[PDB]
RNA sequence: AGAACCUUACCUGGUCUUGACAUCCACGGAAGUUUUCAGAGAUGAGAAUGUGCCUUCGGGAACCGUGAGACAGGUGCUGCAU
RNA sequence: GGCCGGGAACUCAAAGGAGACUGCCAGUGAUAAACUGGAGGAAGGUGGGGAUGACGUCAAGUCAUCAUGGCCCUUACGACCAGGGCUACACACGUGCUACAAUGGCGCAUACAAAGAGAAGCGACCUCGCGAGAGCAAGCGGACCUCAUAAAGUGCGUCGUAGUCCGGAUUGGAGUCUGCAACUCGACUCCAUGAAGUCGGAAUCGCUAGUAAUCGUGGAUCAGAAUGCCACGGUGAAUACGU
């Protein structure tokens, strides 16, 4: 219940609880469970510490919370320092992937200023 | 992006220009209009002036600007605020 | 001998043969139950015999195609009625009074230019 | 600007088509542009021969043109020289062997294309539009037509404000589909601009 | 309308109980044309209700309908000048319609676990005169008889 | 509609069907799993971009055959909607009549 | 054996051509199976009728390709020549296979 | 009824001018095909063929390129001239 | 296995016909028009839907489809090219799509459509890839082959009311395909991320039945590129006292 430096919840199925790891989604979660040999429909509380630390060293094969967070931070900082178009978009807080900016882009833009 | 089985993309005029530059000096800004050409590793240290629509923006190529296209460093639109 | 009735409803068409038998109902090589999971569709299919004589008296071999579940159920009821009218024609009035003989010809309206789905108009605005 | 084309709305019912051929989607646009070139050329040539229709047929890699004209002698010329000239200069642009037949319009006064053409020619020669319209209306009604409507639009008489003038006589039932209504238009290019003439001629139902 | 006397819809009876009233209830509860889903919900709810009540599914349903069904309803109208609330008697078909609609709305509120359980709980509360459909009918009957002066 | 642009379309069509079957084989090379993946398939990428741009059929526009209109085109007829309607009402288009159902 | 597929834009014209073909046969020899209707293609088009704007003003046109199949079996080889060398009705496309 | 280029009509820059698109003259001549260099391309320079049912050897249709002028061209304005 | 022989019954196809006319019955009505019911009939009274838009109005829209009077430019307001732009973003509005969930999400299994399109086009099958796709490659100018698994539905589990196994914006990385070319500025896939959003103020819109609602499908345009448009079917309501 303390995998990858975080505290994934019990009383949840294993597929659902593993997704609480930053860097593990549904696909990676079920892959971790299939490598560990654990049924997806079992609760983390219903596991034995051998099952949990096999889960741990199986998640170890993936870049996760701190590692992945700093990886993404370096990607974005690389773009911003390079000064490419995407870097300038990240700087100015505008859409990066060519989306509409005339009317939408509230997610990338924040709420309306005036 | 450009598929892997087709290789990267560069215009031949820019290719020949950067060959001649990497063979014979790193002095002049290579004036190019090919914003669509991928930046190759043999272009590092060059000072390629890429057309942005009305000027040629000088781009000093680094090894970090490799997987990219020349246009990403010549912003075409001007915006200072509202 | 073998009394036929076509039946059609809402893009669906049935072919219903009936014989004097002991309660067989087969639709596209499947029983009524393993073909119509819908209780309402099975009720519809059985209505025209529930109305007159269904205990065992007839064996129904039905081939239906086109349309959806309810369309096929209605086409089947129509075909059963049309076949029962070819076997003791005197049941025609008893059927007519409950319906089952009207074709039920209400089709899907065509989509119309400027409209969304043939009546839905697109969100008029004053200004 | 709210009425259906009479010919177009009656194309299935009473009026026939002007091009009679089957093509697949491959050569459909090619046949269509070739018919356009053919009709354009024939109209520009026989502009002085009172041509009313150019029916087009494509029987098996041939081009059969049928010129409904009021001056068959003028379109044929003598010796057939004119029709052979036209057959050659039609086969050239159609890319296939040509065959030009001629159908004489017995009553050019009962032909919406010929009536409109006469009216526009008068308007170019600066005849007064009311005179032209009334003349055409009376001509058709006396040559025998259950109705005729003539309509001219534009800077009539060189006026600075354009207006529409129309004269009806008899019956012109436009909403009746079985009605045999020959409708056609033309445009006069006067020194003041375009004046549009459109003529409806009713010739009974069924 | 303005011109026509409206001929009325022919509704098939309920396939499980032959009750056109229950079919109308299924229709009131149906969304998006999902009649299978609607009838599944109402059948589960009537099973649960018949269990909690002992009596028949239809009988408990009718008891709830009686307890939520209105007799008089106010109508914003006028003979002239100002539109006040005029209490008008409710004809029986509109009585059934309003009862079923208020029950379905009350059951769509008061989230319990699912629609079947919510509908069963609302029908039980109605049969014992304590749901919010009953309170809907009560406040309707109080709006009327507060506007009893008008008629 | 800009005789110059109609001429551009003519030029592009002629150039495309001229340089066809050469652009085609260069693209076949570039798409081939074989051809050394480093020399032939790389020089083809350069030959293709040295070919005239107007030889690429993706640069033709499908204007109306009569008015040269770039929008509202119909491939079955080769005309924009306006000329299609005119010819269809005049009866020029065989078998084409007003549809109702 | 021989399949003659006729397609026209007018059903009256295609029926005249079909009668023409099936009575070009039955004179040179027997054994023609008869015309099969074949679903008509209804190709619809929906164009804007205004020169500018007015989006919702449209004309809907359609071409109806009518299709017949004659299916002449076991030719007399006095019939193959009679069926070819014909391009009648000038508006009916004929495809003769086998 | 579908702006990456094209579309495209706009901008910057590089260019051309009887012209990208027609007809008319005279001059030299096949049309095409391959290819080199420079150029962002437009384009400007350079290299073998090729000799058609009209050759009555005169000339000729086709397709060029070049000169000069009629002109061509304009998605320039006016929908309040049509 | 309609797979074959075979049958031409049935569905269906598409040509030609019949059928609906207040034709019949009763009542009301001025002895009229008509109205109200009823019979039969598949259908009932303009059966449903469409096309069809009178004289005119707005000097409405369109000189940028086209044509056109006039005016204007004609070494330029004409023409060619490359790159950029039309995709800009403090904001405001219109029309939509997707959501806020349990009448649901997810997983497994399994039913029922219609209407279309297809030749530098649609492209099975098989193989490879998690996938988008790729390779090879039949068939098909088509009731034959392909697009092309309809989905909602149904059955069985799970989730158990949480901003959640809801939501899927955004962003990072890895790709595929089209195309000379995917930076500005494509679509799609995979992995990761898990935003606002708890049903929406004053207001306001559509709809009277197979309509609304909801579910999927196709087509034009089109190299690629729709939540738009045009079309198709599935399920399928509520309500109309009345003015
Ligand atoms: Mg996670
Ligand atoms: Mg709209
Ligand atoms: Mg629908
Ligand atoms: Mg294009
Ligand atoms: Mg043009
Ligand atoms: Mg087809
Ligand atoms: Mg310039
Ligand atoms: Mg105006
Ligand atoms: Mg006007
Ligand atoms: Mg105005
Ligand atoms: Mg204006
Ligand atoms: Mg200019
Ligand atoms: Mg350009
Ligand atoms: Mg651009
Ligand atoms: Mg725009
Ligand atoms: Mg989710
Ligand atoms: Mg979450
Ligand atoms: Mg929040
Ligand atoms: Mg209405
Ligand atoms: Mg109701």
């Amino acid at each position: 219940a303390r995998i990858a430096g975080i505290n994934i919840p019990d009383h949840k199925h294993a597929v659902i609880a593993l997704t609480s790891i930053y860097g593990v989604g549904k696909t990676r979660s079920k892959a971790i469970l299939a490598a560990a040999g654990i049924a997806e429909d079992v609760k983390i509380s219903e596991l034995s510490e051998g099952q949990i630390d096999t889960l741990r060293d199986e998640v170890a094969k993936f870049v996760v919370e701190g590692d992945l967070r700093r990886e993404i931070s370096m990607s974005i900082k690389r773009l911003m320092d390079l000064g490419c178009y995407r870097g300038l978009r990240h700087r100015r807080g505008l859409p990066v992937r060519g989306q509409r900016t005339k009317t939408n882009a509230r997610t990338r833009k924040g709420p309306r200023k005036p | 992006p450009r598929s892997l089985k087709k290789g990267p993309f560069i215009d031949l005029h820019l290719l020949k220009k950067v060959e001649k530059a990497v063979e014979s000096g790193d002095k002049k800004p290579l004036r190019t209009w090919s914003r669509r050409s991928t930046i190759f590793p043999n272009m590092i240290g060059l000072t390629i002036a890429v057309h942005n629509g009305r000027q040629h923006v000088p781009v000093f190529v680094t090894d970090e600007m490799v997987g990219h296209k020349l246009g990403e460093f010549a912003p075409t639109r001007t915006y200072r605020g509202h | 001998n073998q009394y036929y009735g076509t039946g059609r409803r809402k893009s669906s068409a049935a072919r219903v043969f009936i014989k004097p038998g002991n309660g067989k109902i087969v639709i596209n090589q499947r029983s009524l139950e393993q073909y119509f999971g819908r209780e309402t569709a099975r009720m519809v299919v059985r209505q025209p015999l529930e109305l007159v004589d269904m205990v065992e008296k007839l064996d129904l071999y039905i081939t239906v195609k086109g349309g959806g579940i309810s369309g096929q159920a209605g086409a089947i009821r129509h075909g059963i009625t049309r076949a029962l009218m070819e076997y003791d024609e005197s049941l025609r009035s008893e059927l007519r009074k409950a319906g089952f003989v009207t074709r039920d010809a209400r089709q899907v309206e065509r989509k119309k230019v400027g409209l969304r789905k043939a009546r839905r108009r697109p969100q008029f605005s004053k200004r | 600007g709210q009425k259906v084309h009479p010919n177009g709305i009656r194309l299935g019912i009473v009026k026939p088509w002007n091009s009679t051929w089957f093509a697949n989607t491959k050569e459909f646009a090619d046949n269509l542009d070739s018919d356009f070139k053919v009709r354009q050329y024939l109209t520009k040539e026989l502009a002085k021969a009172s041509v009313s229709r150019i029916v087009i047929e494509r029987p098996a890699k041939s081009i059969r043109v049928t010129i409904h004209t009021a001056r068959p002698g003028i379109v044929i010329g003598k010796k057939g020289e004119d029709v052979e000239k036209l057959r050659k200069v039609v086969a050239d642009i159609a890319g296939v062997p040509a065959q030009i037949n001629i159908a004489e319009v017995r009553k050019p006064e009962l032909d919406a294309k010929l009536v409109a053409d006469s009216i526009t020619s008068q308007l170019e020669r600066r005849v007064m539009f009311r005179r032209a319209m009334k003349r055409a209306v009376q001509n058709a009604m006396r040559l025998g037509a259950k109705g005729i409507k003539v309509e001219v639009s534009g800077r009539l008489g060189g006026a600075e404000i354009a207006r529409t003038e129309w004269y009806r006589e008899g019956r012109v039932p436009l909403h009746t589909l079985r009605a045999d209504i020959d409708y056609n238009t033309s445009e006069a290019h006067t020194t003041y601009g375009v004046i549009g003439v459109k003529v409806w001629i009713f010739k009974g139902e069924i | 309308p303005r011109r026509r006397v409206i001929g009325q819809r022919k509704i098939l009876p309920d396939p499980k109980f032959g009750s056109e009233l229950l079919a109308k209830f299924v229709n009131i509860l149906m969304v998006d044309g999902k009649k299978s889903t609607a009838e599944s919900i109402v059948y589960s709810a009537l099973e649960t209700l018949a269990q909690r009540s002992g009596k028949s599914e239809l009988e408990a349903f009718e008891v709830a309908l009686e307890n939520v069904r209105p007799t008089v309803e106010v109508k914003s109208r006028r003979v002239g000048g100002s539109t006040y609330q005029v209490p008008v008697e409710v004809r029986p078909v509109r009585r059934n319609a309003l009862a079923m609609r208020w029950i379905v709305e009350a059951a769509r509120k008061r989230g319990d676990k699912s629609m079947a359980l919510r509908l069963a709980n609302e029908l039980s509360d109605a049969a014992e005169n304590k749901g919010t459909a009953v309170k809907k009918r009560e406040d309707v009957h109080r709006m009327a008889e507060a506007n009893k002066a008008f008629a | 509609a800009k005789q110059s642009m109609k001429a551009r379309e003519v030029k592009r069509v002629a150039l495309a069907d001229k340089y066809f079957a050469k652009r085609a084989e260069l693209k076949a090379i570039i798409s081939d799993v074989n051809a050394a993946s480093d020399e032939d398939r790389w020089n083809a990428v350069l030959k293709l971009q040295t070919l005239p741009r107007d030889s690429s059929p993706s640069r033709q526009r499908n204007r109306c055959r009569q008015t040269g209109r770039p929008h509202g085109f119909l491939r079955k007829f080769g005309l924009s909607r306006i000329k299609v309607r005119e010819a269809a009402m005049r009866g020029e288009i065989p078998g084409l009549k007003k549809a109702s159902w | 054996r021989i399949r003659i597929r006729l397609k026209a834009f007018d059903h009256r014209l295609i029926d005249q051509a079909t009668a023409e073909i099936v009575e070009t046969a039955k004179r040179t020899g027997a054994q023609v199976r008869g015309p099969i209707p074949l679903p008509t293609r209804k190709e619809r088009f929906t164009v804007l009728i205004s020169p500018h704007v007015n989006k919702d003003a449209r004309d809907q046109y359609e071409i109806r390709t009518h299709l017949r199949l004659v299916d002449i079996v076991e030719p007399t080889e006095k019939t193959v020549d009679a069926l070819m060398r014909l391009d009648l009705a000038a508006g009916v496309d004929v495809q003769i296979s086998l």
